[PDB]
């Protein structure tokens, strides 16, 4: 939201360069990211746990 | 001189006939000079509802909120003065935004193995709900059920939360098809509750 939170950021740049990634997963992320920034880290994993498990077959 | 502000109970917001309220508290005052000034604030607009509890050897202030307002979204702020400090120290909390959802309320019977021990345990799934802010009770028959414990919310896969709540209950009482409930409090669910059964076949 308004103050610079480290965490988000970085959550956030990475999610954005998730390659294995589709459009609406990557929208719900970096949505959680916005409306919860305390939990960033954990968001960020769950993104990483889902990008890996869709990798190219 | 540090500065710590909570939320209300989940329970007490969602329950109406609950009291929810905002806590400022502080520690590592000046002995010298020990007197703190807290001032409210209600969505930038000055509150005088708040009552400082008498201080130990900790100072904290509790301003009660109404329901609605905590669960609309409002910002709840304490202005914190002392003479012996630099400039007031400013805090804010809110309840966390996002659309909200619907927990799921699943209850698992104990596993064919735990059978062989003395007490069992009673297990309740709760998932999809968002916030995180959520409360979990056990009853049977009327009477609450006191001996659970209940795992703090986990962010899951989908940014939504989910947790488990474990009661345990001799096996005895539940082999002689005692029904046992779980009550869930969150926001979406309707009337801010719901409950479901689990008993022996």
């Amino acid at each position: 939201d308004n103050k610079f939170n480290k965490e988000q950021q970085n959550a956030f740049y990475e999610i954005l360069h998730l390659p294995n990634l589709t459009e609406e997963q990557r929208n719900g992320f970096i949505q959680s990211l916005k409306d919860d920034p305390s939990v960033s880290k954990e968001i960020l994993a769950e993104a990483k746990k889902l990008n890996d498990a869709q990798a190219p077959k | 001189p540090s500065v710590f502000l909570f939320p209300p109970k989940p329970k007490d917001t969602l329950m109406i006939s609950r009291t929810p309220e905002v806590t400022c508290v502080v520690v590592d005052v000046s002995h010298e000079d020990p007197e703190v000034q807290f001032k409210w604030y209600v969505d930038g607009v000055e509150v005088h509802n708040a009552k400082t509890k008498p201080r130990e050897e900790r100072v904290v202030s509790v301003l009660t909120v109404l329901h609605q307002d905590w669960l609309n979204g409002k910002e709840y702020k304490c202005k914190v003065s002392n003479k012996a400090l630099p400039a007031p120290i400013e805090k804010t909390i809110s309840k966390t935004k996002g659309q909200p959802r619907e927990p799921q309320v699943y209850t698992l019977p104990p596993s064919r193995e735990e059978m062989t021990k003395n007490q069992v345990s009673l297990t309740c799934l709760v998932k999809g709900f968002y916030p995180s802010d959520i409360a979990v009770e056990w009853e049977s028959s009327g009477q609450p059920e006191n001996n659970y414990n209940t795992t703090p919310p986990m962010l899951d896969s989908d940014g939504s939360f989910f947790l488990y709540s474990k009661l345990t209950v001799d096996k005895s009482r539940w082999q002689q098809g005692n029904i046992f409930s779980c009550s869930v409090m969150h926001e979406a669910l309707h009337n801010h509750y719901t409950q479901k059964s689990l008993s022996l076949s």
